[PDB]
């Protein structure tokens, strides 16, 4: 049986991504969020509910990625250096999920927090959204998977990392770009920094497997990738309708969803499918934070 | 005018093919002896890839401008490889664009270079 | 579907172990090992071969724990906070495995390192040892596992964390306790610090599952746990015979193996099965290093 | 003589049952008003568990000695909860032992306490 040997490179990418992972290492204790309550009490009730709901939804997605997505993909990889990178990325998904609880502790009481998590667990739309993604992961719970099954699981993972998070990321960035809940916004930006390199890395791995598929299987996964993209898009539009109608931001979020769907496609080496529009300028302001340049190695 | 570029995961390479301009991927040995525009990607924490840095040590006398591909998820580090090259060698930033670029990015670039080439 | 909620504790232990994990976070770049070559050239040829062979064997075991052991156990856990802890422990197994390559780079040439990894891959004894452990993990590659299958996989994991590593850990500690290869010894001590809390945590989880088994299943897993312990012991004795005969340390290592087997049993809440002897005093000296008190949070 | 103790994963609890001495597990409210020996486990980086620290704030006038369970894998932090309590309250370290202790640990403890109780 093979042991991992980092003195002979198995690919051209894993070492650079291993090092970047660790340079980006962070934990929620590094960002105090208590100063956010001064601006949190300035938000209307409808604004507060939307914010708690999107964080609950993000917590669910990170839970599934750390507890199902990364471990079931990595266990079937033969490249031991790439396997190592995914194990660390899976650990950081748990840091992300925990960091949302750090935000909640400040903004809501014990009973408010339980209610939000009850809502997440029983929401039919989140169940369907998460269930579609994890059905690609659960296929891998067997001793032997085909390259086609592994490819589609990586596509599912990139679509989560690069696309499905962003209907939720939109609102903390929108508020932070206006100077509201800026400490929480710093944590969201640290999360986004990680997910940006997660999606690139899994996209690289998917493209290597794609080249090993037969001509007929490439045609099959291409069609299935396009159907999955559009199936998830239909769900995101229903989700943004439910979350953002009360605060008048549905069209803004949908634009941001299509914008990130195009990035997720490009991570897989595929051409964009939605019309090119520029990022919302307030969201763009929320992505500027001094915390994002912190290197662990310094 | 010649375009010199580097790409790790293909985004800059795809941008290049939209330009319909003479273009060449850089390697360690390459020597350009005519005016060129550099397109680099952004790595690390707003950093220039090392191969681009090494290439510029030998070829900076003919460098007339730089564009950078990046991702606006990086905040103020978006395309910051261009800023570092621009201040290091006193050449203009031609443009910054995300991943493989939009059609507006392409046309903005071609307009910027025609502007520079005078 | 459930999202992880750290504001309501799922057990009495996961939060403390989550925090301890992170406080113990380290990476190989923190310890330079180049000063070790001054004492490495003082070792005989037989001593150098033994050292390279035990490190290769440790690299194999950490590879399997990070790429199979932690991910396949955690994917079947229902406790989402405990799941989080195991994901991080699995990431640290990859840091461990990589750290052995950092040692090799200093002590051996490119061709020497390839030879050692060829030896590891094709060694029938390592294959059988690793194969016994991972056969408990591979049972979990299916959608539904029983509590008995999950318990035996945790037993296998504790036996690896607390017992099977130590026929390999013995020799770096023995040398470092004599002032030889002390920088490498620092890394081995950081690894041991992690494995000590890994074995405790998985042992706690196993004991919780044990209490949920029926009386008949408790009797079955008790017998199977004892047979597995002794089966692994037979293999360790053949392994220590092969590795340490040339340097005259077989009896010393076997004592150290039984000493740690007793600790592994106690981690599961079971009574020791080997006679109580005191630790080798030179090994004990090798376990004293100023690097082990480093807290990430300070 | 009374033994007060605390245990998180059962090792100290098992050591206690080997002693055949009067012993009581500590909680936040507990008040001992007679001489006692404390056995604690070691947590963190050679640290005293917080419940033991809180208990000692109210009960240190009757503390006559301390033993610690630990694991020699922790190097110089082995059983270091005993060192911190010993220097804080100027009481002897009775003994240090690993996990649930060996039979020699038990007999060494009982000999140490008979020595102290004079
Ligand atoms: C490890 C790592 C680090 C960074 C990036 C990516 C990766 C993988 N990218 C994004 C990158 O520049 C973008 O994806 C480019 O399009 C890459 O171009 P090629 O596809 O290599 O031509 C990036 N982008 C940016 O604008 N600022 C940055 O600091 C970084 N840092
Ligand atoms: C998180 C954590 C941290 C430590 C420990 C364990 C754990 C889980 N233990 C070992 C511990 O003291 C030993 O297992 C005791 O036997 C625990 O006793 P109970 O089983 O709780 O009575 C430990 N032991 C030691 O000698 N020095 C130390 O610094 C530590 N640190
Ligand atoms: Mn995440
Ligand atoms: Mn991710
Ligand atoms: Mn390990
Ligand atoms: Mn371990």
């Amino acid at each position: 049986m093979r042991a991992v040997n980092w003195n002979k490179k198995e690919d051209d990418f894993s070492l650079m991504f291993w090092k970047q992972n660790i340079a980006q290492f962070w934990t929620e204790e590094e960002i105090a969020v208590s100063s956010d309550k001064n601006t949190w009490v300035q938000l209307s009730k409808e604004e507060q509910i939307a914010y708690k709901r999107v964080l609950g939804g993000l917590t669910l997605l990170d839970t599934k990625q750390g507890g199902e997505g990364m471990p079931l993909v990595l266990v079937h990889l033969e490249n031991l250096q790439a396997k190592s990178v995914l194990a660390f990325m899976g650990a950081m998904e748990e840091v992300h999920a925990k960091s949302y609880s750090h935000i909640f502790t400040t903004l809501a009481t014990e009973e408010e927090i339980d209610d939000i998590f009850d809502w997440v667990d029983n929401h039919p739309l989140l169940e369907k959204k998460a269930g579609i993604i994890t059905s690609y992961y659960r296929r891998l719970l067997k001793p032997e998977v085909t390259k086609k099954e592994l490819y589609m699981a990586m596509v599912a993972s990139v679509f989560l990392e690069s696309y499905l998070f962003y209907s939720g990321f939109f609102y903390p960035l929108y508020l932070a770009g206006q100077g509201k809940l800026t400490a929480s916004g710093e944590i969201i930006n640290l999360i986004i920094r990680d997910e940006s390199i997660h999606g690139v890395f899994v996209g690289i791995l998917a493209q290597q497997i794609f080249a090993e598929l037969s001509a007929e299987e490439q045609q099959e996964v291409q069609k299935e990738t396009q159907e999955l993209l559009m199936e998830l898009y239909e769900i995101e539009m229903a989700y943004t309708e439910e979350i953002y109608t009360s605060i008048g931001l549905v069209e803004d979020v949908n634009r941001f969803v299509r914008y990130n769907a195009n990035k997720g496609l490009m991570n897989l080496g595929l051409e964009p499918k939605f019309e090119e529009e520029e990022i919302n300028p307030i969201v763009l302001n929320g992505l500027r934070t001094d915390t994002k340049n912190h290197d662990f190695f310094s | 005018m010649l375009v010199a570029y580097d790409s790790m995961t293909g985004n800059v390479k795809r941008f290049i093919h939209k330009l319909n301009m003479p273009a060449v991927q850089i390697d360690e040995d390459l020597v350009i002896d005519e005016d060129f525009i550099l397109i680099t990607y952004t790595t690390g924490f707003g950093n220039v890839p090392e191969r681009v840095l090494d290439f510029l040590e030998r070829n900076n006398e003919k460098l007339k401008g730089v564009s950078a591909s990046g991702n606006r998820n990086w905040g103020d580090m978006f395309g910051a490889s261009a800023d570092k090259i621009s201040t290091k060698y006193e050449v203009p930033i031609v443009s910054k664009f995300e991943l493989s670029g939009t059609n507006n990015d392409v046309e903005y670039f071609k307009e910027r270079v025609r502007e520079i080439a005078t």
